[PDB]
C-alpha cells in the first residue's frame, strides 16, 4: 500500500542523513559509553586542559569555535534539505525561509545526540567539553549552552535512533507555519507525507513504545521557543560585545528572525 | 540572504 512508499521515504532520508552528517548518533553514543576500540576523547574541564587540548580571550575563543562549527552544521543541514523529495521544487525564497527558521531547531535536535548530562562531544567526537566548564564561563557565555543541555536531557530520554531522527529533521524543515512563506500548500503537502513516514517509522522501529510520536511532536513545539531564547541571546552577544565578530551566514539567519 | 541562496544552488 502507501505504507510501502512511506518506508521507501524513510530509507531515502536516512541514507541522505547518513551521507550529510558524518558523526551519527550511533557513533556518538558508542564513544560516550566507551563501547569502542577508538581512543577515548580528550576531556576539557578547565582553561589548562582546553589549552593542552588545542593540539587535538578564552570565552570568546570558545564561542568563536562554537560559531565556526555552527556554520559547517548549516552547510550540512542545507545539503540534507535538498535531498528531501520536493524540497528543491519549492520556491527558492521559501527554501531559504524554511532553512532560516529550521537550522537552529535541528542544531539543537542533533546536538543532543552529541551530549549527555555531563558534557558534549566536540571536534568530530575527539574532544569532550564538560557542562561544568561551559557553565563556569562568565555571562553572557556561561548560560549560552546550558539551555541546550537541558533540552537534550529530556529529548534523549525518548531514545530515538538515527532512522527516527532523519525523518524528524525533515519534518522540522518543512514546517508551513514559518513567517513569510509564499506558497504554503506544497510545503504542507510534503510535511504530511513526512509525518506519516515518521508515524510508521516509530510504530515499526519502536513497537514497545506507544505515543513516542505524540511525545515527539510536543518536543518540536518546545524547540521553537528554545530557539527563540537562543536567537535573543545572540542579539545580546552581538550588541554587548564590541570585540566579538558574528559570522556572516549566522547574521543572514539571525537577521529579521524573531 | 546571499550565502543561503549560494548554498541552495
Ligand atoms: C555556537 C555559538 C554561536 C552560534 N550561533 O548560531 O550564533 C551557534 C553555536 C553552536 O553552538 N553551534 C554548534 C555547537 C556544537 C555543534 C554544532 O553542530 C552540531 C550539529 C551537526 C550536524 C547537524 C546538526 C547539528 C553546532
Amino acid at each position: 500500500p502507501e505504507s510501502a512508499d512511506l518506508r521507501a521515504l524513510a530509507k531515502h532520508l536516512y541514507d541522505s542523513y547518513i551521507k550529510s552528517f558524518p558523526l551519527t548518533k550511533a557513533k556518538a553514543r558508542a564513544i560516550l559509553t566507551g563501547k569502542t576500540t577508538d581512543k577515548s576523547p580528550f576531556v576539557i574541564y578547565d582553561m589548562n586542559s582546553l589549552m593542552m587540548g588545542e593540539d587535538k580571550e578564552v570565552a570568546i575563543r570558545i564561542f568563536q569555535g562554537c560559531q565556526f562549527r555552527s556554520v559547517e552544521a548549516v552547510q550540512e543541514i542545507t545539503e540534507y534539505a535538498k535531498s528531501i523529495p520536493g524540497f528543491v521544487n519549492l520556491d527558492l525564497n521559501d527554501q531559504v525561509t524554511l532553512l532560516k527558521y529550521g537550522v537552529h531547531e535541528i542544531i539543537y535536535t542533533m546536538l543532543a545526540s552529541l551530549m549527555n548530562k555531563d558534557g558534549v562531544l566536540i571536534s568530530e567526537g575527539q574532544g569532550f567539553m564538560t557542562r561544568e566548564f561551559l557553565k563556569s564561563l562568565r555571562k553572557p557565555f556561561g548560560d549560552f549552552m546550558e539551555p541546550k543541555f537541558e533540552f537534550a536531557v529530556k529529548f534523549n530520554a525518548l531514545e530515538l535512533d538515527d532512522s527516527d531522527l532523519a525523518i524528524f529533521i525533515a519534518v522540522i524543515i518543512l514546517s508551513g507555519d514559518r513567517p513569510g512563506l509564499l506558497n504554503v500548500k506544497p510545503i504542507e503537502d510534503i510535511q504530511d507525507n513526512l509525518l506519516q513516514a515518521l508515524e510508521l517509522q516509530l510504530k515499526l522501529n519502536h513497537p514497545e513504545s506507544s505515543q513516542l510520536f505524540a511525545k515527539l511532536l510536543q518536543k518540536m513545539t518546545d524547540l521553537r521557543q528554545i530557539v527563540t531564547e537562543h536567537v535573543q541571546l545572540l542579539q545580546v552577544i552581538k550588541k554587548t560585545e564590541t570585540d566579538m565578530s558574528l559570522h556572516p551566514l549566522l547574521q543572514e539567519i539571525y537577521k529579521d528572525l524573531y | 540572504h546571499k550565502i543561503l541562496h549560494r548554498l541552495l544552488q
